[PDB]
Parts: structure tokens; sequence; C-alpha cells
RNA sequence: CGCUCAAACAUUAAGUGGUGUUGUGCCACUUC
RNA sequence: ACCCCCGCCGUUAGUUGCCAGCGGUUCGGCCGGGCACUCUAACGGGACUGCCCGCGAAAGCGGGAGGAAGGAGGGGACGACGUCUGGUCAGCAUGGCCCUUACGGCCUGGGCGACACACGUGCUACAAUGCCCACUACAAAGCGAUGCCACCCGGCAACGGGGAGCUAAUCGCAAAAAGGUGGGCCCAGUUCGGAUUGGGGUCUGCAACCCGACCCCAUGAAGCCGGAAUCGCUAGUAAUCGCGGAUCAGC
């Protein structure tokens, strides 16, 4: 009946509860498009659903938390992917290749000392 | 005004305003950690010395 | 319309028009429109004859501004000059009066740069 | 019905006493929750490495503090005594309330 | 601007709240 | 800038409150350039210190809410 | 880069047009990471397209950048001290860096107030050619033509 | 815009000169 | 390389979270309830050019699959024999040298903040990718018992009074900001830019003249993107937006 996966991204983790139904997509309450009002990066989240044609056949109650706004949508990508690959192991052959099951470890690297921004040495001089 | 200076921070005969932190070991007035009671210089030594409880080299 | 006796704010936001008045800014402009209940939107070219009179009778009679205000500012300084204090000696020479920088910067009351060296 | 807080600077010795607690307690009366690994405070004091005008290449340490929790529903008359003559910490901190 | 002493975009820089920033 | 109890030092009020008793002179050595000019110390001539010496300066009616240090420069070049 | 050829960086397709050229120029209008602005600006421009000209936005966008697309640039080569300006080919991955950029310039040169309409009306003149962004292409191309003299250093 | 000058400044580890550019009237040689 | 953080998974834990599961609901993870997940923080697993092929004498290299992660996965800790007769004897140590009603000690105050000027480093901008204002939303790592101060009242506000809880994953600094939506301004030295200055005012502290921080009215400057030259960055980097901490009565 249910589907589930666990996707993270920059402190912003997200659960994924999948249940057969309409196209309802509630994330921690909040209507889908509503919680991303005026955000073009939104529509990228529901990508692993048109790669399976099961966008108008699957609801999904998400539970994301942490990080900023735009980074969250990346923790919903990894999640929706792991959820429709669990109860469906065969969708993995054509899912992983297109790139959907990767942590993506691109994280803001620690700021160094002797720098303002890790990779930002004080405007050099010599005068 | 080095020796006598240290014995001045133990008295506080006047206003609390004139009170300041003093390095226990050395005698510096600048860079005294309110946690250790030491100055930035030596607490580093006594940090190479492991004579500081818990204090350990850090890396992340 | 001439409101500050000689100052004539026209053809723009009535609220912001009072800004160009010497002694009136962005805080007193929201005050005179609410004590006379005037529209902070419509321009100056279009308001009641009794409204130009309304804000002219009120504003120019509510406090000091225009030139009689600048008048006092000079005096207040001329009192720091006469006896000669420190908060006076800084007008008297033209340097900053907040113990600020003088070894560098302070060109606001030091004029243009002079070089010479 | 009884709570205990274990604070320490060395989680190695802290975790050994945290586990030492369960053995005696459980195996003598009361249902006892295992070692609860609570969040970790860390006092990182960065310092200038050199002794003079060398504001850079400096060095910084940290004072980690490990906090663990354990609970014990029934304070068995058999465990209250089982937790006084078997408790031998060292550089560890413990607290007991009701 | 951030260098203003009388704006929302200023008080968010100078730490203070004052009249131009929400409070009790 | 202070508001409750206009600050000062008691010594100076000490040596001047006796000057209001029988109105003698107006001369006195001072060291409290910090203190606030008393509206009641009008007409005296106090000698205020500035690290160098004492400056005899006359007090009037206009200058009150200020301090003695204001009328006693510390930068040789004024 | 002295070690490896440094393989080109692949960016993700558009979220409304699904094209690696669109977003390639989007982040180009992008300032300080505010990817939203340039994106909205971009689409509000394509809405101007469907109002001015009955044509499809991405069409006038494909033809626009192609027009301001340098065929042969002018570069500098060192042949024993002397420093010429030897003209030659424009790497197929440079034509795309430049063109997308060279529209950015003239759209920021336009008198128009709103940013959307400066990239909209500009991309409506790049597909035409008469635009003041193509006038940054026609120019660099002339520099190559006139320099076709010192061509025997084409390496 | 071009042309001459005495400085502030910039190029060099430094010096020197040059020069760059503003201001003004209309890479070379050397480091006891 | 042996160490730490971050990437994937599992063990151990359930005062952190969860109508996922059901029941009650002031329908708020608030009560019961549960360890699943999230997380928290310890223990391990994993990646060895191991597999495939191609190139090669080997080492090694290039390509592909598996995989969370390939060829050192990203990041840190770690800097040789010596060089700079570099730096510091003013952190301390310490040979030599000089002073000793004094080159030592006290205090108040001044000064280290002085300005005809020059360099380094900086922040804010000179605006429509913006300025303003209202509502609305999302972090990490941290720090806090005469410190963090929930909420109520006054006040334009800085703030003060009243007063709850909290030695803290339980209370608090806590609004994160840019974002989103609606509104105004309409290219102007401006509702850009907030330098300077007058007046009033709050708090720390014996005391803010020299010299503090901040609030309000007002005043609102140079400034229309910067010469020669010169500066940083190979990716979650630059840039851009915020937040906290050490130092501290305050700054
Ligand atoms: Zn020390």
């Amino acid at each position: 009946e249910q589907y589930y996966g666990t996707g993270r991204r920059k402190e912003a983790v997200a659960r994924v509860f999948l249940r057969p139904g309409n196209g309802k997509v509630t994330v921690n309450g909040q209507d889908f498009n509503e919680y991303f009002q005026g955000l073009v990066r939104a529509v990228a989240a529901l990508e692993p659903l048109r790669a399976v044609d099961a966008l108008g056949r699957f609801d999904a109650y998400i539970t994301v938390r942490g990080g900023g706004k735009s980074g969250q949508i990346d923790a919903i990508k990894l999640g929706i992917a792991r959820a429709l690959v669990q109860y469906n192991p065969d969708y993995r052959a054509k899912l992983k290749p297109l790139g959907f099951l990767t942590r993506d470890a691109r994280v803001v690297e620690r700021k160094k000392y002797g720098k303002h921004k890790a990779r930002r040495a004080p405007q050099y001089s010599k005068r | 005004a080095r020796k006598a200076l240290i014995e001045k921070a133990k008295r506080t005969p006047k206003f609390k305003v004139r009170a300041y932190t003093r390095c226990v070991r050395c005698g510096r007035a600048r860079s005294v950690y309110r946690f250790f009671g030491l100055c930035r210089i030596c607490l580093r030594e006594l940090a190479h010395k492991g004579q500081l409880p818990g204090v350990r080299k850090a890396s992340w | 319309a001439r409101i500050a006796g000689v100052e004539i704010p026209r053809n723009k936001r009535v609220d912001v028009a009072l800004t160009y008045i010497y002694g009136i800014g962005k805080a007193r402009a929201k005050e005179a429109l609410e004590k006379t209940g005037i529209n902070p939107a419509t321009r100056v070219k279009d308001l009641t004859e009794a409204e130009v009179v309304r804000l002219r009778e009120y504003v120019e009679n509510t406090w000091k501004l225009e030139g009689e205000l600048r008048a006092e500012v000079a005096a207040n300084i001329k009192r720091l000059m006469d006896i000669g204090c420190y908060r006076g000696l800084r007008h008297r020479r033209g340097l900053p009066v907040r113990g600020q920088r003088t070894r560098t910067n302070a060109r606001t009351r030091k004029g243009p740069r002079k070089t010479v060296a | 019905k009884i709570r205990i807080k274990l604070r320490g600077f060395d989680h190695k010795t802290l975790d050994a006493s945290a586990q030492k607690i369960v053995e005696a307690a459980r195996r003598s009366g009361a249902q006892v929750s295992g070692p609860i690994p609570l969040p970790t405070r860390v006092r990182r004091f960065t310092v200038i490495r050199g002794p003079f005008k060398h504001k850079d290449s400096r060095e910084h340490f940290e004072l980690r503090t490990h906090n663990r929790l354990v609970d014990i529903i029934n304070p068995n008359r058999k465990t209250i005594e089982q937790l006084m003559t078997l408790d031998l910490p060292t550089g560890v901190e413990i607290e007991i309330k009701t | 601007g951030k260098g203003d002493r009388r704006t929302r975009r200023g008080k968010i820089w100078r730490g203070t709240y004052g009249k131009y920033r929400p409070r009790k | 800038s202070l508001k409750k109890g206009v600050f000062v030092d008691d010594h100076l009020l000490e040596k001047v409150l006796e000057l209001n008793a029988k109105g003698e002179k107006r001369l006195i050595k001072t060291w409290s350039r910090r203190s606030t000019i008393v509206p009641e110390m009008v007409g005296h001539t106090i000698a205020v210190y500035n690290g160098k010496q004492h400056v005899p300066v006359y007090i009037t009616e206009n200058m009150v809410g200020h301090k003695l240090g204001e009328f006693a420069p510390t930068r040789t070049y004024r | 880069a002295r070690r490896r050829r440094a393989e080109v960086r692949q960016l993700q397709p558009d979220l409304v047009y699904g094209d690696v050229l669109v977003t390639a120029f989007i982040n180009k209008i992008m300032r300080d990471g505010k990817k939203n602005l340039a994106a909205r600006i971009f689409y509000d421009a394509c809405k101007i397209i469907q109002e001015k000209t009955g044509q499809e936005p991405l069409k006038v966008f494909k033809q626009a950048v192609e027009n301001v697309k340098p065929r042969m640039e002018v570069r500098s080569r060192r042949v024993g001290g002397a420093n010429y300006q030897v003209p030659m080919e424009v790497s197929p991955r440079r034509q795309q860096s430049l063109a997308l950029r060279w529209l950015v310039q003239a759209a920021n040169q336009r008198p128009e107030r709103r940013a959307a309409v400066r990239i909209a009306h500009e991309l409506m003149d790049a597909a035409e050619g008469k635009g003041g962004a193509v006038k940054k292409k026609e120019d660099v191309e002339r520099m190559a033509e006139a320099n076709r003299a010192y061509a025997h250093y084409r390496w």
C-alpha cells in the first residue's frame, strides 16, 4: 500500500509518504505550489513522477525539514526516488542512469582561518 | 610597572570599573580567557602539555 | 503653492513634497496629512482651495522651520563660539565635533583635499 | 521514576560507565532504558598560534562534553544498594533526581 | 541601503531595533 | 549623557558652597573637568586642569548644562 | 588549467522549456545568485514576444542568440616579443559563452526601465539582426577581416 | 584633444631614470 | 597512511521526533500511546584499479557496469635537513649592561583618539536585477542562572517597571536575512545615497568635555561606478544574504 524513501541535502532532510490516489501533494500541511509560491525551482521536485507516468495516480504526504527553501526541493527528489524504487525495484534500471539516486555531497565547505570566506584571501598588497 | 602590576589586580581597592582579567601564569592583561584564567599564549603550551583537562587538538 | 512662506512644493506626492521644506522630512510629512486628514497620494496640482489653506495655516503655524529655524542653528553655534568651549572650538575651526577621525578622512568639514608635501 | 545525567570530557570512559549502569540495574529488578546518547556541546577556543604579530596560521582546540541519559522505572531496594558499591567512575560527572 | 540609521534595511545591520523594527 | 542627578564631585561643591555663604572671591584649584557646571556657580572663575596646567576661565549664564572640560582644551594648538 | 583539458560543465535543462541553452543564459543575467530574478525576467520577456509578435518565444530566442554568434574572433599571439592580434576560429563552446553574454550587454544598455523588457525587446532585434547586441558581433568580426593579413599564425 | 613643467601617486626588494596617469599653462642602468 | 568532519547502510538508545497507527483533542506532537522514520551520538560496514574491456614489460593509464560514494570521493590535523645572523628578550624564561629617596611605587588628570598631508586594509553606496512599507516562510553551528529574560503595562523608540521559567536537545538570545505576496516611488543628485550637524533623550559605569553605545525630530553632504595600476576565486567555489561566538560592566 505505502511507499517510502529517505533523501537528504545540506542539513535539509526529508521523509516521503506515498499513497495511491489523485495527485494530492501535501508537505507538512501546506498546499504544494503554495509552500513554494513564486519559486521556479519548485517544479523540478516532481521529476521522478513523469519518468514513470505515475504523477496523476499518486498522492504524497512529504515531511521535509531543515535547510533553506530551494535546497529542500533537492531532499524531495532523493526521497520520491527512493520511495518509488522500494515498492518498485525494477524502476531502478532506468532511474539511476538518468541520475536520481545520488546524495549530492555539494556542501558549503568550512570557512578557513586567514580568510573571510574560506577561499577568500585579504585583498593582497605590497605598497 | 610589570611586577607591581600583577599585585594590583588582586586588590580592587577602588571602583569595580578598574577591575580587569589577569593571566594567572604569565601576567598579561590582553587575551585572557575567562574560562581558563590564562593568556592566549601559554594556555596553548599547557594545551600541548595535556595538563588541561578535556582540552584536545581539534580538526574538522 | 508656497507653503513655507517662500518654499513651493508642487507636482508630486503631497507627502513627499513637504520633504523639500527646510525643517520638514519623512516623519512630519505623515503627521500634517493625518492632523488635517489629507490624501497622502494625490499630487499638489489638485487639492481643495481650503486644503492649501488648511496645510498652510496649520504647518506654518505648528512649529518653527523654514529660515527662522536655520536662524537659531547658527545662534546655537554662535553661543558655542562666544565663550569658546570644545563643542564650540570644533565649529570655530571646522573640524568634526564628535572626536572622530582627522588623521584620515573628515573631508566633510575639512573641504577638498589640499596635498602639499 | 528515576533519572540520571552523565557528563564527561572523555566519551570512552563515559560510555563504559553508562553501559556499566544498565548491567547492574536491569539484572536485579527494574526495566531500564539503554544508554540515551544526548546532543554534544563543544567549547572551541581559537587562538593566535604565534607569540607576536602573526595573525594567521593559528591553532584551535575544543572541549567536547558528552552527555548521556538513562532512566529506571522502579528504584528497587535491591538496585538502590546495587548502585552505590558498584559505582566507580573517575573523571566523570553524575546527577540524580526524582 | 544598509548604512541608513532610519530604515528597515538599516536596523537589520546595526543590531538595534528601535522604532523602525517590530517589538513588544 | 546622564539625566537623574546631574553628576559632579562633592569636593568642588564643598569649596564653593562656602563661597555662597559670605560671597568672598571666585578663585579655586580644580581637577574635576568631568563634573557638570552648577547653575548656582555663576560669576565665579574656576581654574580647570588639562594635563598641562590650570586655566582660569570665567563662568556666565549661558554655559551651564556643559562641563568644565569643554572650557579647558587638552590639545595645545587651539 | 595546465594539467587536464578541463571537461565542460553541464548545467540542468530549463524548468519551462527544457533546454540547456536557456538556463545557460539565465544564470548569465543572474546576479549574486538570485537565480529567481533572471528567470522571471526571462519569461516576462517571452510574454512580450507573444504580445508583440505572434511567434513562439523560444523560437525568437534560438534565432536571436544565433545571430549574435561570432564566427571568427581576434586574439593575441606571441611571436618573439612582437605582439600581434592574430584572428582565427571561435571555439564552438565560446560562441555560446559569448553570444548569450553579448545580448546581456546591450539589453543592459537599453533605455527601457524594467529588465524584462530590455531582454525581451533586445532578443526581438537579435533575431532580426538590427539589434544593438548584434552590433557587438558585426564589430568583432570586422576586426578579424581587417586582420586577415597576419593570418599565417593561425596555429 | 594635443603640447611643456614642478609635485602627490602608481611600476621595482631598493635606488636611479624613464614611463604610465592625474595634477599645470594652453622595462633600462645601479646597489659602497 | 594510522586521526577527525562530511557523503551511503546497519547495530546499540528513545524526555529529540512522529494522527506515520489508532483513540481523546482547548484539533497545538497537546494526552494516551509507539522506536518505525527524522534526528541525536557512539560502534562498525563500505572502495581494494576490485570487476569488464582497451593500451602496457611492469608500474600505470584511458573507457564501462555495480554502487551513496571511484582511481586520493570533497575538507581538515600533520610542515622535513635548513634558509631568511627573519620576529619577539614587551607573554615568560634568561647571560651581559645601566638605575636604586632613584630609570623604582602611589594617585588625579592628560595622552595612546592631537591633523596642512601621504599608503595598507576595510565597510556603505552612488539605485529600477532597485528603494520603501505590510503581511508571510525556511537554517546551521553555537551561547546563557545576580546571565538568557516568556508575557502584560507605559513609551514614537533606545528603555524601564512587573514578573514566569531556565545551571539548559526541556526555558531563553530567536524575528535569520535575501526570499514570497500586495502596495507606493517612476529616472530625478531622488522615497537613490545617509556623510555631517542642531535640539531633545536612554542605558552601562564612581564619571562619558577631552573620547562611549544607541533613540526620535531635524538637517540631509561627496557621491551619476571610479586613472596609472592593482586584488581574489577552478564549484557549492566567487559573489551575494544573514546569524552567533571568543574578547566585555559598556564599547
Ligand atoms: Zn600566559
